[PDB]
């Protein structure tokens, strides 16, 4: 009723399904879609279906997940500190985190249900975007190290180009992925 | 929590509590707004002091390189030693400690101790009176400063 | 300490016995100040207003760890013959601190 | 449960001219009785004083004295963060009045007190705060009642 | 009981009333009375009244309430500035909408039901004395406008004739307007 | 039932019994026992007693133990800013009723029913431990007052002395009372 | 919902002689298995320990780690509203104990540790802390067993 997921009937629903799908109203009033609770949410199918996506997907797709839900776990812990004591007083390395974590939750959580390409995305699409993220935020942890301002790394223009990638077709997506990476990779190579 | 009459008499308890603090801050805000408007004046009368300490140093230095001459002045400040005994003392603010500066130079160490270049002398005194006044200036700014950090902070 | 001002009070001061630099020009303001913060040594700097407006401006980003040394705005030599009312840095002063900018 | 929302004492604020709270952080500093002055109310107080029964300064002494603990006891708690050496000169003068009071209106013991020594131990207060701050009592009183000490109620308190 | 509207009782009384008179214990704790709270109350026959009140009391009476009802919402607009700073130290212009509300909230709303002449107010002397207000007002922004200084506004015994005007006996009080409207501008005009 | 203490039952014994020791959850999931609320528990037998510990344990009993009890009282007071501003803001005379209300806590109302020793104590014993507790603070105020900064009082070590009186057996307490007393006296005066 | 008031587990607790209670705190963050220590409790547990049945050390150590996860979990709840940069050096070490304790002690996966391994595990946590603080442990044990690195054990 109230959103109250105490109400005996959630309750009596959540002691025998084996994935739970929670919503968010207050994703859902600034237009956020799916809207799933990310931090609520858990499935316990996971563990049985990784021999499938080892050999269906790729080798090194749950060590990719498990590499995007660390990031977002530390993008949950670090907002805490962002909102307490201002975005100014965060150093480089949690102000990379931050920006990495939103993102991830514009481009590839977010997804459109009435857009007529982004509606329906294959397992392989989805590792792209996750391998161009990952590969992305290797390459900005590489150049803190080497003194680059995060003020240069966010004015890159690769940013869009990963922004852009969920509207690409499934039959052009592998076209765009193979530019992508070299784009990132010249990108990060040709500053300091 | 778990809906009970217990709980709600906490929460209830919890509320006046923290409208308590709110008030106790709000009296803390306002002791910390008096006294960083007692500090201004200080200021500007340490500032007011030093244009002139600094105006009348500069007109005798001229002066001194004028009409005793520039190959003088210059003879006599190539045998002035630099400043080595800065000092920075700690003080205690609302819980913040700030520096505050002073120097321990012995006057006795420049040449010629007698002085028969007698303008560029009293220049150097200038000077040095020039900069115990600019430390009073300093060390208000340098207090001046932290009130206002905290009154941010407290609002 | 040392004072960065016109050489003529740079040696002035040094007369007293501070470090004077004769400079003109922002840029070399600019070298010389990160070269004073980056070194260790003394905490007290004036500077001219002719070469830097404020202080935290060129090291907004080097001392808000080591915010001890002080940065202080010095008049210059022409400054100081003609002087200036020193009520409007206070009024910029209590609006950079307090943020209403109304005083009286 | 401590409870003022509770039905048996809702109930009776409706029906009732007032009431009298005792204070359980009196109780356990030694207070004896520990009647807590601020919460409490009389509704029919103004019937009863004044002139032609008990005395003329009744209700100002008792408005002053509600104010200034209501004052001290505010400037006890800001006291603990501040310090005593950043209040103002009268600020120390309401910390002071609110231990005296604390010390002596309140805490009296087993003994019977009249009304007459009652007023008089309220006056001996109320000359500890200055002059011409008692802004709730009208001149023509503080010139006949103000400047007794309280040592001289002291010797046998 | 509660203190707070949220009562059922009267929130069934919200929906069916026309006016709501609400008051504050924190006016009646100061010893401010009336404790009309004005920023809550509400009226809903302003409009339907204001026809019969340009013709019985006088011409100019709505467009003068509304003026003083504009200076009430200014006073308040400023009370945020005060929480931090004295009231001495603020522009003068700000200092004197700070007097002139105060003038107001404590010598035209403020009433003493237990006196001989305050408990009584008819229309023509609220009109005289909002009007008194008004004349002072204007006559204090065009001093400020020449650059005279606040203390020498503040001194003047204006405040007085102003001050016991809610104390003026009914058959008095036209005299008392009649000397006070011309004294108000004979003591503006001896200001440099 | 769910540890409320609006229970019928509990509060139909509130009112017919002279003792009343309420116990606490927390206490017991910090493993600090015999877990009693002391803000929530009380006595009725206090006074009628008094007589009996005058003639039979000490003269000044009832003060000590009045005194225990006012800093009791004068430490919960300052917890409600503790939790408000930390407690670093706190001056240096309410952070030594802090630690000695601390110190109290840990020592005197800590006991441990499995231990050889402190499962049994007598009240000369816990009379001498109050003792030892007070003129401890007696002295810690008086240094505080010539400036003594409270960092060092605290780094004592006749601060482990009297934390491990407790498992002093009860026929060696009266050599180490004598010994613990003098040590106290001894250390404040060196000191400053 | 988690709810330990709820009649169930209540009338569960009056009954039995002890729980294990499990956190999703800890499940969140990886750590299995994910048992909260301070909810739960043993009853029969001073039964079958002492010397000659487990060790001489065990209670002691049991009540130290229990006290010391208690002040660092009080201490979390301090820095989530002033600040970690505003702690002293004490509430830092607590702090690191309860994240070394969360990391190391309670996620063990799916091996099979003994008595005397834990006992190790639980004397290296101890040793980060000051040997002056460990009041519940007696001094012949602490002479015995401090100062083990926690290194030698895990890489």
């Amino acid at each position: 009723p109230g959103g109250d997921m105490s109400e005996p009937v959630t309750q009596s629903t959540l002691r025998i399904v084996g994935a739970f799908w929670r919503l968010d109203a207050s994703l859902a009033f600034r237009r956020h879609f799916p809207a799933i609770n990310w931090n609520g949410s858990y499935s316990l199918f996971t563990s049985a279906l990784d021999p499938w996506y080892r050999e269906n997907v790729a080798e090194d797709y749950p060590e990719l997940r498990d590499a995007i839900s660390e990031l977002l776990q530390r993008e949950a812990g670090l907002q805490e500190i962002v909102q307490l004591v201002g975005p100014d007083a965060l150093q480089d390395a949690e102000r990379l985190v931050i920006e990495v974590g939103r993102i991830i939750r514009e481009d590839f959580l977010q997804q459109n249900a009435y857009h007529e390409v982004d509606a329906y995305c294959s397992m392989k699409k989805a590792y792209g975007i996750m391998k161009m993220i990952l590969a992305f935020y290797k390459e900005a942890e590489a150049a803190i190290k080497r003194g680059v301002s995060i003020d240069e790394i966010l004015q890159l223009p690769v940013l869009e180009r990963i922004g852009r990638a969920r509207y690409v077709s499934e039959e052009e997506f592998p076209a765009y992925f193979e530019e992508a990476m070299k784009e990132i990779q010249g990108a990060f190579k040709a500053l300091a | 929590v778990s809906p009970t009459r217990m709980n709600l008499l906490q929460r209830r308890g919890q509320l006046r509590l923290a409208q308590k603090g709110v008030d106790l801050l709000k009296k803390k805000r306002d002791a910390l707004v008096a006294e960083f408007f007692g500090l201004v004046r200080e200021a500007m009368e340490a500032r007011k002091a030093l244009d002139q300490a600094a105006k009348e140093a500069y007109a005798a230095l001229l002066l001194a390189q004028a009409f005793d001459g520039p190959e003088v002045v210059a003879g006599a400040a190539l045998g002035v030693p630099p400043l080595e005994g800065v000092e920075a003392e700690v003080e205690n603010v609302w819980g913040s400690k700030v520096p505050r500066l002073k120097a321990t130079f012995p006057d006795g160490a420049l040449l010629s101790p007698v002085g028969t270049p007698a303008y560029t002398l009293e220049a150097s005194r200038a000077f040095r009176r020039y900069a115990e006044a600019l430390i009073r200036v300093a060390n208000t700014e340098t207090r001046l400063k932290k009130i206002g950090e905290e009154i941010k902070k407290t609002t | 300490m040392a004072v960065i001002a016109d050489p003529e009070t740079a040696q002035g001061f040094r007369l007293a016995g501070l470090e004077g630099y004769g400079a003109s020009s922002a840029e070399e303001a600019q070298s010389l100040l990160e070269t004073l913060v980056e070194r260790g040594g003394y905490a007290l700097v004036a500077v001219d207003e002719a070469l830097l407006p404020d202080p935290e401006r060129a090291v907004e980003r080097l001392m808000r760890g080591r915010d001890l040394p002080v940065l202080l705005p010095i008049a210059g030599l022409k400054e100081a013959f003609q002087g200036h009312d020193v009520e409007g840095y206070m009024r910029e002063l209590v609006r950079k601190t307090i943020g209403f900018d109304i005083k009286l | 449960d401590d409870d003022r929302t509770h039905p048996i004492p809702d109930l009776t604020g409706y029906i009732t001219e007032g009431q009298i709270q005792l204070s359980r952080e009196l109780h356990r500093k030694g207070i004896y009785p520990p009647i807590d002055p601020l919460p409490s109310l009389s509704r029919l107080m103004n019937n009863g004083v004044g002139k032609g029964k008990t005395r003329e300064d009744h209700k100002q002494v008792s408005d002053q004295l509600y104010s200034a603990y209501a004052n001290g006891v505010d400037i006890r708690k800001l006291v603990a963060i501040i310090g005593e050496d950043a209040l103002t000169e009268n600020d120390r003068r309401y910390l002071q009045f609110a231990d005296a009071f604390e010390r002596f209106f309140i805490n009296q013991g087993q003994q019977n007190r009249s009304i007459e020594e009652s007023l008089q131990i309220a006056w001996a207060l109320l000359s500890m705060l200055p002059q011409g701050e008692l802004k709730r009592i009208s001149k023509d009183h503080i010139g006949k009642y103000y400047g007794q000490k309280l040592e001289e109620i002291w010797g046998a308190p």
